């Protein structure tokens, strides 16, 4: 019932949120084949769709 | 006659806070046209003081004693300059009725009564009717105060009418239940014609005898030093774009007289060997000195100016910086992101002819990069081709929304160069042509970038209902 | 048509194949060769 | 300062990356070689600031 | 001049040999062969 | 098969527009004779005083 | 007084009217013309 644990890593625009987020993770240029496990939690426009 | 009567009665209520009189007035079809005037949106008005260019800046001075410069981006000042442009022009009653009309014999068969000294016949086709407010600061009123005039267009288009206070009280100041009841029966004392500063407007001053600026006790004087001061203001108003087309041509003669006159071909015309250039460039001489005969505030690089003082053109001259200022394109951004993208230009041109001494000074051209080389080719803004390029009797100018420049003798060869303003102060360049944005009325949508019905089109042919 | 159907083509490879056509011409000449035609798909992830 | 880096952190340069290959790696491709033995099994973590 | 971007068609003729089609080809692009040439005179030392 | 008249294309010879085909001025006659009318032009006749020389006309 | 063009060799052209025609008036017209702006 806080407001966020972790204020570096929420935010629509944060490090993570264009570090692991795919949508902005395609804008940077990465190996696709490649496994990072934050991509399952970060990517908020296949969660909300 | 019934918005006279609400005009007249709230200029009573806003006397407090603005210090105007009622100065009515009608018009005829010495000024405006029957077609400009059955679709005439709104009129306009503000009137410059002595000292003073304008009402609506601040009182003792202004900011706007500084140039432009030449500047890219800050067109004018900024938009700053819009919003106080804007903030200083106010806006005023208005009725047309659109058929003919005797004013004596309309003012008779209506409620009012005229009192004349004589019966005179004034035989006008169409009626406009529209009240302005001159201002006494104090008291006191100043007979070199000017009242400028607009008259705005549904397109976007007016005209200008300005006109002195010593032509408006030339006679009228030297001859000193309801109230919508007594002001029916007393009525109106007289009328008189009234000119502007250039002698080309002819219009009627109506002076009622119940207006309650009668019974303000106002005082008035009218100096030689005034009027001279309103003169040099004037000269100043008028001087504004033909010092800008003496620019252009002192422009054009030190870029001639820079490289010489070895200038390249800028525009897609061929040429043949055998032919003298001897003949053109006499008749250059000549058309240059013909168009530095016939220059007029309606030409092309008033034109051109005219959309770039705007707010619109501050943003798209940000944001075309902003794309032409940008690095090489990485692909990061072409494999995923979104991609990118002026199609054709939108010129104006000036067309002079020697040979029969005719200039042709509106002309819009739509120009065009050709494909095979690096030339320039125009074309028409309906989509043929312009021939005059062709014709080794005629010369054109051209200026681009860049503000650049072009001068094309026969043959295709352009005298390059760029505009100057940096002579010029801004606040003549704003209140001359000071682009102006149309407000809500009746016949048109609440959110921009709409279709657009037909007018209101208050009519003199149908039944106006 | 051309940005008809820009807007369909949203993809990696796509996109990859209009940046391969990025280089000179006369070897733009030599990257294309006729594969044939194509009858029946399958609608997969690999499409066969 | 980018050649300190890469020679402190242990990772190496891209070994200059032609223009072809970036847009290669831009559609997906494998880079990480193998190790010499897995004893334990295949490597997998990740990092979140 | 800058841009070298091609097009493609597509040409359903009845004419077999081939001599014959580039005689139709050469009657029906002259200004995609003066192209060629502008662009061999205005850029020499170069390999179009 | 005598002399008869067809309608040949009208041959021309012509030059196609470049960025480094020049028209040359002739300096020591044209710009010299250009000289005197640029020097006869600044002084006088802006155009600025006709108008305001007619109002100031009506005022007197 | 003649201009420096860079093609030496003139070129026979279609004479298209869809172009721009190219400053078609002989020594004739020429020296007529050089009689109306003098006269």
């Amino acid at each position: 019932f806080a407001a966020t644990h972790n204020p570096w890593a929420s935010q629509a625009g944060c490090l993570s949120d264009v570090l692991y987020n795919t949508r902005h993770r395609e804008r940077l240029g990465y190996n696709s084949k490649f496994y990072s496990p934050c991509a399952q939690y970060f990517n908020t426009e296949e969660i909300i769709a | 006659m019934e918005t006279h009567l609400y005009s007249d009665l709230a200029f009573e209520a806003r006397f407090a806070d603005d210090e105007q009189l009622p100065l009515h007035l009608v018009l005829d079809q010495e000024v405006l046209s029957n077609e400009e005037a059955e679709t005439l949106r709104y009129v306009y008005y503000r009137n410059v003081d002595s000292a003073g260019r304008s009402t609506g800046r601040a009182p003792g001075g202004d900011e706007d004693d500084a140039p432009a410069s030449d500047d890219a981006e800050d067109a004018v000042g900024g938009d700053r300059a819009f919003d106080r442009e804007r903030r200083t022009w106010q806006r005023a009653c208005f009725r047309v009725l659109p058929r003919p009309l005797e004013l004596l014999d309309y003012l008779r068969q209506s409620g009012l009564t005229v009192t004349l000294e004589k019966e005179q016949r004034v035989r006008m086709f169409y009626a406009v009717f529209t009240t302005l407010g001159l201002r006494c600061p104090d008291n006191r009123l100043s007979g070199a105060q000017t009242l400028h005039l607009r008259l705005v267009w549904p397109d976007g288009s007016y005209r200008d009418w300005e006109f002195l206070a010593r032509d408006l009280l030339r006679e009228e100041m030297e001859a000193n239940v309801a109230r919508t009841d007594e002001w029916k029966g007393a009525g109106v004392s007289r009328l008189r014609e009234v000119w502007d500063v250039q002698h080309r407007v002819r219009l009627r001053v109506l002076w009622y005898v119940n207006s309650f600026w009668r019974s303000r006790e106002l005082s008035y004087d009218d100096h030689e030093v005034e009027l001279y001061r309103a003169l040099d203001a004037y000269r100043a108003r008028i001087a504004v774009e033909y010092v800008l087309i003496r620019a252009v041509r002192d422009e054009i003669y030190a870029v001639l007289r820079r490289d010489g006159g070895a200038l390249p071909q800028r525009f897609a015309c061929h040429v043949s060997r055998n032919m003298s250039w001897r003949v053109v460039w006499e008749l250059c001489r000549h058309a240059l000195a013909l168009w530095m005969d016939w220059a007029d505030v309606r030409s092309c690089i008033i034109k051109a100016l005219t959309p770039r003082l705007s707010r619109g053109a501050a943003a798209a001259a940000q944001r075309a910086r902003r794309q032409r200022e940008r690095s090489a394109p990485k692909p990061q951004e072409l494999l995923f992101g979104p991609r990118n993208e002026p199609a054709e230009q939108t010129w104006y041109a000036d067309v002079v002819r020697c040979v029969r001494a005719q200039v042709d000074l509106g002309v819009e051209v739509r120009a065009a990069r050709c494909p095979r080389t690096g030339l320039w080719i125009v074309r028409d803004r309906r989509g043929r081709l312009r021939r005059w390029l062709s014709q080794p009797e005629v010369c054109v100018l051209y200026v681009t929304p860049d503000l650049d420049f072009y001068w094309v003798l026969p043959g295709g060869f352009a005298v390059s160069s760029r505009v100057t303003l940096h002579g010029l102060a801004q606040r003549a360049l704003r209140d001359r042509f000071q682009n102006f944005e149309a407000v809500l009325a009746r016949g048109m949508h609440v959110e921009a970038g709409r279709q657009e019905p037909e007018t209101p089109r208050v009519s003199g042919r149908r039944l106006p209902f | 048509t051309r940005c008809l159907l820009e807007s369909v083509y949203t993809a990696s490879a796509a996109r990859a194949a209009l940046q391969w056509l990025d280089l000179g011409p006369h070897l733009l000449h030599r990257r294309l060769e006729t594969l044939g035609c194509v009858k029946t798909v399958s609608l997969g992830i690999t499409s066969l | 300062v980018d050649r300190w880096i890469r020679h402190a952190a242990g990772v190496e340069r891209p070994q200059l990356l032609d223009t072809e290959t970036i847009s290669m790696l831009t559609f997906g491709s494998m880079s990480e070689r193998n190790a010499a033995a897995t004893v334990h099994g295949q490597k997998a973590a990740c990092e979140l600031i | 001049g800058p841009e070298t971007r091609p097009g493609i068609y597509v040409l359903t003729s009845s004419i077999a040999h081939w001599q014959t089609l580039v005689d139709v080809a050469r009657g029906k692009f002259a200004r995609e062969r003066c192209s060629f040439v502008n662009r061999r005179i205005t850029r020499p030392r170069q390999i179009p | 098969s005598l002399l008869h008249t067809f309608w040949r294309l009208p041959v021309a010879v012509f030059f196609e527009p470049h960025e480094e085909n020049v028209l040359r001025c002739p300096e020591r006659v044209l710009r010299r004779l250009l000289e005197d009318a640029a020097v006869t032009m600044r002084g006088g006749g802006w155009r600025e005083d006709v108008l305001m020389d007619r109002v100031r006309k009506r005022y007197l």
